[PDB]
RNA sequence: GAUUACCCCUUCUACCUUUUGCAUAAUGGUUUAACCAGAAAAAAUCUAACAAAGAGAACUUUAGCUAGAUACCCCGAAACCAG
RNA sequence: GCCUAACGAGCCUGGUGAUAGCUGGUUGUCCGAGAAAGAAUUUUAGUUCAACCUUAAAAAUACCCCAAAAACCCUAAAUUCCAAUGUAUUUUUAAGAGAUAGUCUAAAAAGGUACAGCUUUUUAGAAACGGAUACAACCUUGACUAGAGAGUAAAAUCUUAAUACU
RNA sequence: AACAAACUCCUAGCCCAAUACCGGACUAAUCUAUUGAAACAUAGAAGCAAUAAUGUUAAUAUGAGUAACAAGAAGCCUUUCUC
RNA sequence: CACAAACGCGUCUCAGAGAUAAUUAAUGAUUUAAUCUUAACCUAAUUAACUCAUAAUAAAUCCAGCCCUAGAACAGGGCACA
């Protein structure tokens, strides 16, 4: 008997559904965390020309890595051992 | 599906394993060709593991047929009566002894739904709820308005 | 058996009786068939839990 | 094996995984939550010591759950897939609950 | 603990008949309790596949009480299904002229609405006094404590009570009351 | 899903097609059986032969040549022309 | 109008498997990745190029990016560009198609009535088997299999209803 | 607080959803070559798999024992009556 | 009106009590005057609805046939006078 014009939460008149108690305790409660989280952030233990290079070393080695894993890749060998073995197929008891 | 199938509560075979444990699995039947390509994992079978298994367990009978077949099977009889078939047709010889060894511990009990995944006699030790167990008892024993 | 119950296997019609004997072996007297926890005496499903009392 | 269970003598569970164990094999299971007797119980916090309560229990019986179909569908986005799952499971018989006098 | 399986099984699903006066509660919170028993949602050995539900015996309920303008506000509505058959209908005339019905709809508004509610239904008995037929009476293994608390009226307190408790300020002899 | 138990309880808005979006009151189908719809090797890749050459003639080649294997649907107009 | 029950031009056979950018249909199982539109076009019911994407293959840097740096009157959220650092991505080569008829939400604007579940661009997001009773687009959530375990997420009735002035 | 998910732990694993297009691994049934000989194997081939085309043909239901259909009368049986 | 009927153009009958809205009053506090009062207590005067008195219905199982002011069928009323 009270209907909501069109579809019910796009339009310009929708649905009016209330903030609950529940919702602003859980909205308030992540707010306490990114508090804390940005605590943690204001301090760095290095300062920024401190840390400059600081591991250059462990990070172009990586990269080898990365490269060298790649260029390992190559068709596989082939043995005599799979175009023999094929023939087992046909083993007998005589 | 369950609506579908049947179904049983978990039991044991003889009460196995209260007194002392007896392996369900009574006899095994193995036919295979000597011929056959299909059958050659079982042959291989035969010849190395068969010999083993048999000693490894000392109270099921292996009879194995030569026979001019070509879908090896291996059938499992069980001490509960259960027979179960099986096609060792085109396996390995791994896939075969690992299938040998289900056989060989299965209780022979039929493979459905099982309704509950424990089974008890006597669960109940100490009472079994009733509507009066919480109940505290009144003078004289009279009940809500009953006057004396 | 297990899970078995004793009355299950052992068939005796009447263990009043039986129980006053067995009380009179141990020198104990008279059980008193005392009513304890009822409901509904009107209803074609009543339930009746009765005590025996002795002493 | 992940599982609380209430056990007593002479019964049966089953477990819905592989146990590498012979059948047969005789097991203490250890992790022992709560322990009870129509008169008295001991609970744990949250586990009983060892040298107080020791429960074994059997293996009797090394199978396979029957088959379990599960069936993904979408409308009229042509795709179904069926598989059918077997789990192995493990029947255990629990054999005895032992309970030693020493308590402080 | 040890019984046969028949009379163990017997006592375990046995129904019981709850008294629950109703004499200026709340039908609400009289429905609450008594939807609750009557689901048999009160026993650990609950299932909705049994049919595990108790008789409730609900008494003065034309006594009931109702917070706030209730009374006023709240109205019952029905359709006999012919054009021109919509009756609304406030409270205090619904009462009025059946003593029964407000406790019996707020329960069946509380019970879960499939079929097991026609049934367990069947299981609440609503006199509006208390006169129960003797063989309802019979029955009857306990009483519910009644879910509100009733404030006595001035009348109701001992002068111990009166005394007991401070005049708070002192009028003056001048002036008349 | 289950369940001692057929129902009763609980949870799920047929399927294709078409669409931004279909339980849709958009399309198609009473049902069963039998029929009823992806086809080609220029370049490519993969496997192999022989290799400054390869192909059982004719060609191609600054690692190529030769061979093999990998590929591209079904039903439907109103019409038009000749006899 | 009529010319053998349909004549804006008969019927039948052949041309004929006419041709349809248009509709319909398109048959085993399981696994790996996986796409919303810039440009032309008798073109916007379609194609062919880009950008993405897929299958192989070669490589080397790829995103993220602090100062420094990019306009003349006024001018925001912010871009561009780049070391370090966190990561494993990106670029070429060889093969390929599909797609190119778009929805709502938040943001900046335009048109309209500071109307639309309206229309046109730009930045972002989504298209749960959980929640918002029902629900495409809002909110929670790195979609495997089996358990008769466990912890969490978003989330469920919104407040007020007040005017004495001798 | 509790209760509440494809989130996350837990015990095991075969260890992470999807439309158009794309890649892969398997495979039903036929035939041929050799095996095989209570119904198969390794290859090679194909008219190689139908819950959807107002699909074709046959057969069956539903609507439905429904709509609709018919013979003037008696008698001694082909004689009288009535139209 | 050419069936014994059906029929109108003809004939007969048709209602009590309680409840309210707007709006009027009486008593009377917060605010010792006043004031109908989302102040109490009793109160009066007051539309239509709407409920309700009251009316109607109300004997479980003979039923072949045959009749009917009963009826599509099925049901229903008659069938001892005479
Ligand atoms: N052009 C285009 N169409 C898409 C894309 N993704 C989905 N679609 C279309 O969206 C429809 C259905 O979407 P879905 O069923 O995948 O949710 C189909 O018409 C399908 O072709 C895309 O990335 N590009
Ligand atoms: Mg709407
Ligand atoms: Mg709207
Ligand atoms: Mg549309
Ligand atoms: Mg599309
Ligand atoms: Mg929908
Ligand atoms: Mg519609
Ligand atoms: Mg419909
Ligand atoms: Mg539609
Ligand atoms: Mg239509
Ligand atoms: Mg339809
Ligand atoms: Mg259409
Ligand atoms: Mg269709
Ligand atoms: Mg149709
Ligand atoms: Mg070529
Ligand atoms: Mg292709
Ligand atoms: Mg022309
Ligand atoms: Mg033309
Ligand atoms: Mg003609
Ligand atoms: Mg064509
Ligand atoms: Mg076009
Ligand atoms: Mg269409
Ligand atoms: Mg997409
Ligand atoms: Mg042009
Ligand atoms: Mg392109
Ligand atoms: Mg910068
Ligand atoms: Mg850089
Ligand atoms: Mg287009
Ligand atoms: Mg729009
Ligand atoms: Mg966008
Ligand atoms: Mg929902
Ligand atoms: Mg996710
Ligand atoms: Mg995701
Ligand atoms: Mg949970
Ligand atoms: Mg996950
Ligand atoms: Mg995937
Ligand atoms: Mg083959
Ligand atoms: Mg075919
Ligand atoms: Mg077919
Ligand atoms: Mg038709
Ligand atoms: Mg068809
Ligand atoms: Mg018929
Ligand atoms: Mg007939
Ligand atoms: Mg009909
Ligand atoms: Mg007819
Ligand atoms: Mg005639
Ligand atoms: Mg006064
Ligand atoms: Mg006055
Ligand atoms: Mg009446
Ligand atoms: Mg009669």
């Amino acid at each position: 008997r009270n209907r909501i014009p069109g579809r019910q939460w796009i339009g310009k008149h929708r649905r009016p559904r209330p903030v609950s108690a529940q919702a602003k305790q859980n909205m308030i409660r992540r707010l306490e965390t990114e508090a804390e989280n940005q605590y943690w952030l204001s301090r760095p233990f290095l300062t920024a020309e401190q840390e400059r290079g600081h591991a250059a070393v462990r990070r172009a080695a990586a990269f080898q890595a990365l490269k060298a894993a790649q260029a390992a890749r190559f068709p596989a060998h082939r043995r005599l051992e799979e175009q023999l073995g094929h023939l087992l197929v046909t083993r007998k008891w005589s | 599906t369950a609506r579908g199938t049947a179904s049983r509560f978990l039991t044991s075979v003889l009460h196995n394993g209260l007194g002392r444990y007896v392996q369900q699995l009574q006899r095994l039947s193995f036919s295979l060709s000597r011929d056959a390509p299909s059958s050659r994992g079982a042959r291989e079978f035969v010849e190395r593991e068969v010999t083993d298994f048999a000693r490894r367990n000392p109270g099921v009978v292996i009879y194995v047929n030569p026979r001019p077949c070509c879908v090896p099977r291996v059938v499992a009889e069980y001490l509960n009566g259960a027979v179960r078939e099986e096609s060792i047709h085109c396996k390995s010889v791994e896939e075969i002894a690992a299938l040998v060894q289900k056989l060989a511990d299965q209780s022979g009990l039929d493979v459905i739904r099982i309704r509950k995944p424990f089974h008890t006699d006597s669960p109940s030790i100490q009472g079994q709820w009733h509507p009066f167990t919480n109940k505290p008892t009144t003078l004289g024993g009279l009940r809500p308005r009953e006057v004396q | 058996m297990t899970g078995k119950e004793l009355f299950e296997m052992w068939t005796i019609t009447n263990p009043m009786g039986l129980l006053v004997e067995e009380l009179k072996k141990r020198k104990i007297s008279a059980p008193e068939s005392r009513l304890t926890r009822q409901s509904g005496s009107t209803t074609a499903l009543p339930v009746y839990f009765v005590g025996l009392y002795c002493d | 094996a992940g599982h609380q269970w209430k056990v007593t003598a002479e019964d049966l569970i089953l477990i819905e995984n592989e146990l590498d164990v012979a059948c047969g094999e005789r097991i203490r299971l250890e992790k022992v939550l709560l322990v009870g007797a129509d008169n008295f119980t001991l609970l744990g916090k949250p586990l009983l010591g060892k040298e107080l309560v020791r429960v074994e229990a059997t293996v009797i019986e090394k199978t396979e759950s029957w088959p379990k179909i599960n069936m993904k569908f979408q409308k009229r986005k042509n795709y179904q897939r069926k598989r059918i799952t077997v789990n192995p499971q493990t029947v255990l018989r629990i054999n005895s609950i032992e309970i030693a006098p020493c308590l402080c | 603990s040890s019984f046969s399986k028949a009379p163990q099984q017997w006592a375990t699903f046995a129904r019981v008949w709850y008294l629950l006066d109703g004499k200026m509660q709340p039908p609400g919170k009289l429905a609450a309790m008594a939807s609750v028993k009557l689901q048999g949602l009160h026993k650990p050995v609950y299932h909705q596949l049994s049919d595990c539900g108790d008789h409730v015996v609900i008494m003065n309920t034309r006594h009931i009480a109702f917070s706030g303008n209730k009374w006023e506000q709240k109205v019952y509505s029905s359709h006999t299904g012919y054009p021109g058959g919509f009756r609304q209908v406030t409270a205090a005339q619904l009462h009025q002229k059946d003593p029964v019905a407000i406790v019996k709809l707020a329960i069946y508004g509380m019970l879960p609405k499939n079929l097991h509610r026609r049934t367990m239904m069947q299981r609440l008995h609503l006199f509006p006094d208390e006169d129960i037929p003797e063989d309802i009476l019979k029955n009857l293994v306990e009483e519910l404590p009644q879910p509100r608390k009733v404030p006595r009226r001035l009348d109701e307190y001992t002068q111990e009570e009166i005394e007991a408790f401070p005049r708070v300020w002192s009028p003056p002899e001048d002036y008349r009351l």
